[PDB]
């Protein structure tokens, strides 16, 4: 059914990871903006 | 009607669909075709009489499909299964040939082979 | 090269797997001297 | 269009960028070497 | 008003120009089926129902512009 | 709670049963259910060693198999007649377009220093004309940043909103008098023509992502 | 006034249907005159199909100048 | 009154448009003659009557669209 | 608001004009499958799949055009 | 009076597009004609009027555009 | 202001226009990949993969034209 | 001034005729090549044709341009 | 107000230019996969070539894009 | 006057529309030299001087366009 | 004033038409590159720098298309 084998090349997707909490950052002040007129 | 004839044997010296390679992709010939003469590149022919499909690996030659409906088939040597292991060996001297000279071109045809051979 | 030495080279490569009667191999086997001539005078004579 | 515009953008973005980390995760670590297990079991079922 | 019903006339107008496409499409195809089957004069019984299939798909696209002329003709 | 993320877990949830229900405890001869996941498993593997094929092909691929599967179930979840549609709301793809695009020109820029921008300098031409090759090289290379997600929003949602409009137009075409009503099936035909052909067009977008965020990728991880 | 004057113009631009069937009708017959001369014994075969590929292609001109006229007259 | 005459006089030019395709259109099937005719050396006695039939046909679109010119011509 | 609304009637007959190049677009991938099928012979199991793989993707460009002209026309 | 003779102008001007389809049109046929020409070597003499009958067919669409030009003007 | 939101609505309908030559773009390129497959079968595992990168770059250009027309509808 | 502006109007309209026998001279002049490299030899013939066809293209052209210069003047 | 709807109407127009570059962005790939075909190993040569091709067919339409922002946004 | 001015303007853009028929024709012609000197390895000598008199021509037919547009634009 | 800027921006975006056809060029030139080096794997030498003066050339009038919409736009 299911096995669990870790893949540690998660920390190869550093600059992915990065870029998801620039944009999370980002679209947070967009989401304030477009609550407002 | 197919004839394949080779300067040392004859095969299929009519035929329901005959799938040949030539210098112009491949061409597939059933019932009358255009009667044109292409000519072969070395290739991996398949015959079909019937559903029953043969496959002959073939040297090149030339083609031409007869205004009668005669598919002439001539190339100078053939079944696939009997040409096939060494000759991948052979391809390994023929890297060699192509560093030293008209071997080079020689060679260039060896590389075609095996690539051929491979490919099936 | 002709368009016929282009395939010739291919047939000797074909005959390449080891199962192969003696006949193909005496196909391939090959002996010939091509003497030049001119005017009466003979330039050597040399294999193919 | 105002069903393709909430403002609740950063509110669909966190359950969004948590739903891909959370599959990253669960496909890399769980998902695909239970299809790998298949595929080497099957290879030495093969060599013996 | 005068406005809107002039629109209709005018957009219907502008709709049927999309139909020139499809018709220059269709002669394609055929170009292809006569041209083939001239290379091969057995490939016609598994070449004629492919025709057929890509003429109906190529004149599909001019149903729908079609469609939108009669929608502004009489909307 | 918010709609997003209560489908954000409807597809979780459709994900993990084709691992935990579809297969009979890995059964190695292989259940009919359990083949479609193979062959999933080899067409990503196939494209993926064929796209960032080198000597670490292997290290994004997982990446790009939740790339897919992300993709190829909420091109399927999506197009229920009922379902709230995470992708038609086109910011979380184009966010997550984004992001990975940065996260290669990030990843470009480390791994190839500040010669990443010789990457777009493609070929040898007289030099005073190669900073321009730059230019109109690195402006069509963040066109790329949107076209990547606005491909895949753009199917989505034309192939919600054409049926929708059309559905509401052959109600009322079947809303009205009987004879029409009568030769009234034709225009739901069409509706179904467009709905087959909106799920082969949302599997083929799907890959269409998967083979284009290979391609950027093998930019990102090799120079050239 | 303005609505017979849209009746005028809305038939003047769906004349321009027209040309993409007078193109078409041609690539038929191309078609037809290459493959004659192509085979040189195809031409039973073929001129079935070439009188179905030209009424088709045809059609959809037709399809064009009917809309030009019902614009104009109604 | 001047609206609806300068309208007739545009549609008029409009309507020309329709004839750019009728050329084109005979150009290929007298393209076709040519080529044909060059391959052959002798297929031209069956080609000439079939080329004239393309011909005719190709230019009849071009007649259709001339006769809605002058329909919005003379009104 | 007249304007507007007539606006929107004419404008659809706008985008109605880019179906045109999809219908085009349908026949080529069709005659391409016709050509290939009358080389070959036998070609025919490979391509049949990518002249469907053609069609979807083709016809897709063409819907693009039907949903701006239906957000003009009913929208 | 303005509006009228206006439009007799700007009816002209859209008259021109017509003639750009005839512009091809004749260059496909003698394209076709040195295509031919070039490969038979010989078929010239038969083919020469053949290209000429073309030319003139293809002109005359053309010149159809021309006219109606001429009568707006 | 009513000739402001007339001027974006036919706007939009102006802009759909540009997609039909993607649409014509995107067959070009499949019918080059049933082509090249035809002529050489062996061709097809190395072309596949080049066959729809090509498809994809073709289609952005549609996209661009698009991504305008959303934003005059839309915006 | 209406018939003014219309005269400027109407000469731009007439550029768009030109452009169809731009494209038609250089498909004359690639027959021309073509021509020329299968033969090596048709060549001597074949410029004349060629230079025949490239006037009579460009004559359709002039036709067009004529119309710009009659609406410009008048 | 008109000034405004004229920004809105160029930018319209504007966009058809795009039309162009995907015809050529499609001619340049449709060649590759036709010379491949054609060569089974020209490919190594070609391909840097089609990269360029494409970035240079590609940049006209990049040309119409900026313009319609120019008007759109400016 | 306002409208004279604007009819420049104007009508200088809808003369830079003919310049699009001169670049395919420009291309057409180096096409054609690229085909014929892969055709032939060696027609070059002569077929480079004939290409530079048929994109001459071609280019002609653009400048004419221009032309018209300049003085337009200028006045 | 209002219809003098006015002016500008439609004949700007009309003007932007033009530069389609260059873009159609430059392809029909890559095409020929491609396709010439495809057949002799060896003109490659000869054909690159003609390729090269062929791309400019083409562009060329797309260019001359574009200095004029900057005139309208700007000017």
């Amino acid at each position: 059914m299911l096995k669990r084998f870790p893949t540690p090349i998660l920390k190869v997707y550093w600059p992915f990871f990065v870029a998801g909490a620039a944009v999370y950052y980002g679209m947070s002040k967009a989401a304030d903006l477009s609550s407002n007129t | 009607k197919l004839q394949f004839a080779l300067p040392h044997e004859t095969l299929y010296s009519e035929v329901t669909q005959v799938n040949l390679p030539a210098k112009s992709g491949r061409i597939g010939v059933l019932a009358n075709h255009v009667p044109t003469v292409e000519q072969l590149l070395p290739g991996v022919v398949e015959v079909m009489e019937g559903s029953n499909s043969k496959k002959f690996f073939i040297s090149g030659g030339f083609a031409t499909v007869q205004p009668d409906s005669q598919l002439c088939v001539t190339a100078i040597e053939a079944p696939l299964e009997s040409f096939s292991e060494n000759i991948k060996n052979l391809l390994a001297e023929a890297k060699k040939n192509v560093s030293s000279s008209r071997e080079a071109a020689e060679a260039a045809i060896q590389v075609e082979v095996l690539e051929n051979l491979q490919s099936v | 090269i002709s368009y016929a030495a282009y395939l010739n080279v291919a047939a000797q490569a074909i005959r390449s797997t080891e199962l192969q009667t003696a006949s193909v191999l005496n196909r391939s086997q090959t002996d010939a001297f091509y003497t030049q001539y001119k005017n009466a005078s003979e330039p050597t004579p040399i294999t193919k | 269009m105002p069903q393709l515009v909430p403002f609740y953008f950063m509110n669909q973005l966190t359950y969004g960028f948590l739903l891909m980390i959370t599959l990253l995760i669960l496909f890399s670590q769980f998902f695909l070497p239970m299809i790998l297990r298949l595929y080497v079991s099957r290879l030495f079922i093969s060599k013996l | 008003m005068q406005l809107v019903l002039a629109a209709k006339y005018i957009g219907a107008g502008i709709s049927t120009i999309g139909l020139l496409g499809a018709g220059i499409g269709i002669a394609i195809v055929f170009a292809a089926l006569i041209n083939g089957v001239s290379r091969n004069p057995s490939i016609k019984d598994t070449v004629f129902p492919m025709a057929i299939l890509g003429f109906a798909l190529s004149e599909a696209t001019g149903l729908f512009c079609l469609m939108v002329s009669f929608l502004l003709l009489f909307g | 709670l918010t709609t997003f993320s209560l489908y954000t877990i409807i597809v979780l949830l459709v994900i993990t049963s084709l691992y935990t229900l579809t297969n009979n405890n890995n059964k190695i001869i292989g259940s009919r259910w359990l083949i479609s996941q193979e062959a999933i498993y080899d067409t990503i593997m196939n494209m993926t060693k064929g796209q960032i094929g080198g000597k670490n092909w292997g290290l994004y691929f997982p990446m790009i198999f939740t790339l897919f599967m992300f993709i190829f179930i909420a091109n399927l979840i999506s197009m229920i007649p009922y379902s709230f549609a995470l992708s038609a709301h086109l910011v979380f793809i184009i966010s997550l377009s984004i992001v990975i695009w940065l996260g290669n020109t990030i990843l470009g820029l480390y791994k190839h220093g500040w010669v990443f921008f010789s990457l777009f300098v493609p070929a040898g031409t007289p030099l005073p004309l190669v900073p321009l090759l730059v230019i109109i090289e690195t402006l069509s290379y963040f066109a790329r940043a949107i076209s990547l997600g606005l491909r895949l929003g753009s199917n989505i949602l034309a192939g919600h909103l054409l049926m929708v409009i059309l559905a509401g137009l052959t109600f009322n075409f079947m809303l009205i008098n009987l004879f029409t009503l009568v030769f009234g099936f034709v225009p739901l035909a069409m509706i179904l023509a467009i709905m087959m052909l909106e799920f082969a067009i949302g599997i083929i977008q799907g890959y269409v992502w998967a083979i284009l965020t290979a391609s950027y990728l093998k930019d990102a991880v090799y120079l050239h």
